[PDB]
């Protein structure tokens, strides 16, 4: 009746980094946007409630971290590739301070209520790739409207530093790709197409033709220059 | 608890460890027989079973073809990186045992997560083996440049590395056969086989065919037709009675800085700059020609 509440944090810590737990079910689905996780039947109402409340933060990241490193791994290898395996790169660190937290756990020293204030500014941090990973699986967006959305979902956002911090840093290091092959398109003008990228496509001159679904993020003045 | 973290060890290594778990496919899924403990331990053996067996399948590939002479060349450059990347899981397996033992001997979800980044990067490594059973060369060109035009540079970064390697052989091929053009195949490798006919006198006949189910995706279609310009063009002056390197020992030289210029690079492919020093070198070979 002490055990259980260790009993319980032990098997939560499986489920943080995303894998499934020794009691706690994980019930996997396609298009699954935050999988449930099945909890046990315990023996006190309050110590559940705070395992039901770090479970959305497992949840939360554990899915939208799983599909876009595996969909994109799958895809091509456009500016969405370069996206979602950034996000891969923000993953490792993640899994990091997990594990130093558990040599920390070789023995009891903290409980559930000393787990979330230590993942606090770790679930802002995953929550707004989370409404990214969303809207790129229900749209399929194409890679020059990947990054107009993108562009435009760190923008109207503000509030907190550090969630602000990486959704600039992984879309600049989506436009970072962008505008190097612009610039080799706007200087030595050999433009690499792996399927397509722009809006503008070779083929009385009638070389190149622009689409409006490929288009920067960028006021149109600037596609059009 | 602490024998379930020494059970997840082994089957990290490899096979199982402590019990049986009788399945190489479609999971590794640990059995421990027991009903009395809390089904919540099953489910993370149910995490472990797609962890080992993620491992295992990248000892699968490289192990069943057991190594060949035959189609030697561009198929085991690219398991050459298949083992420096197999080396990179291990790395992360020496952290994990020095957590186990005294010197914390808990691993509870802090390492059940800091596994699932050997996950995504053996998810990198399964879809790098399932896209090609085979060992042979030009066909591996377009299947790692097919998943670098996928965007989100975690795994994109990776398969750079891969084509940065798997070209290596391939162009390779290329910048001595422009130099010198001594010909070294065995089982065609590159597009273009040097001699597969039986050598005549010249009536502009072509015994250097492009072959289409062998072109890389990085060299398109009038860079292909290009080098076969050269590599005609550069034969065509030994016979010439004169073994000179084209109009000065200056390719000679060339040569060297771009195999110094490959030791420099970290590990990208050049494409756009490499087709145009060719450029230099075609105009340069054909005047004297």
């Amino acid at each position: 009746l002490p055990s259980q509440e260790t009993c319980l944090v032990e098997d939560l810590l499986y489920i943080l980094i995303g894998v499934d737990g020794r009691y706690i079910s994980v019930q996997p689905l396609v298009g699954r946007q935050s999988r449930s996780f099945s909890v046990e039947q315990n023996l006190d109402s309050s110590v559940k409630e705070l395992v039901n409340r770090i479970l959305p933060v497992a949840t939360n990241y554990s899915t939208v971290t799983r599909f876009v490193e595996e969909n994109s791994s799958f895809e091509y290898g456009q500016v969405n590739h370069a996206l979602g395996a950034a996000m891969r790169t923000l993953g490792k660190e993640y899994m990091i301070l997990i594990s130093q937290l558990e040599h920390l756990q070789r023995q009891g020293l903290l409980s559930l209520q000393k787990l979330w204030f230590y993942i606090q500014p770790t679930l802002r941090t995953m929550e707004v790739l989370a409404s990214i990973a969303t809207s790129l699986n229900k749209g399929e967006c194409f890679g020059g409207a990947t990054l107009s959305l993108l562009h435009d979902r760190t923008f109207g956002y503000t509030g907190d530093s550090q969630a602000q911090e990486l959704c600039l840093y992984l879309t600049k290091a989506a436009s970072a790709p962008y505008f190097d092959i612009l610039e080799r398109w706007i200087y030595r003008g050999i433009i690499n197409d792996p399927y397509s990228e722009f809006m503008v496509e070779e083929h009385w001159d009638q070389r190149y033709t622009i689409v409006q679904q490929q288009i920067p993020s960028f006021l149109q003045k600037v596609a059009d220059k | 608890e602490t024998s379930l973290v020494r059970d997840l060890l082994y089957v990290f290594q490899g096979i199982d460890g402590k019990f049986v778990k009788m399945c190489n496919s479609e999971n590794c899924y640990k059995v421990d027989g027991k009903v009395a403990v809390s089904k919540s331990l099953k489910d993370i053996t149910s995490k472990l079973s797609e962890l080992g067996w993620l491992h295992n399948k990248i000892k699968k590939y490289t192990d069943q073809r057991s190594l060949d002479r035959a189609f030697g060349l561009v198929g085991q450059s690219f398991c050459a990186a298949l083992h420096q990347e197999l080396k990179e899981y291990y790395r992360l397996l020496s952290v994990l045992h020095s957590q186990l033992q005294v010197e914390s001997s808990l691993t509870l979800r802090r390492l059940l997560v800091w596994t699932f980044d050997p996950k995504i990067r053996l998810k990198t490594l399964a879809a790098l083996v399932d896209h090609c059973q085979g060992r042979k060369g030009g066909e591996l060109a377009s299947a790692v440049h097919a998943y670098t035009k996928t965007g989100d540079p975690y795994m994109r970064s990776l398969v750079q590395h891969i084509l940065g390697l798997v070209a290596y052989p391939i162009l390779n091929f290329l910048y001595r056969w422009i130099y010198d053009g001594e010909l070294e195949d065995t089982y065609h490798e590159f597009f273009v086989a040097s001699d597969p006919v039986v050598k005549t006198d010249r009536l502009w006949h072509d015994k250097y065919s492009l072959r289409k189910s062998m072109i890389p995706s990085f060299m398109t279609m009038d860079q292909s037709r290009k080098v076969l310009l050269i590599g005609k063009s550069i034969n065509f002056l030994h016979q010439v009675c004169h073994d000179q390197t084209p109009a000065s020992k200056a390719m000679a030289v060339g040569k060297s800085a771009e195999s110094p210029k490959d030791a420099a690079e970290l590990f990208t492919d050049l494409e756009n700059a490499f087709q145009t020093k060719i450029d230099a070198a075609y105009f340069d070979t054909s005047k004297y020609l």
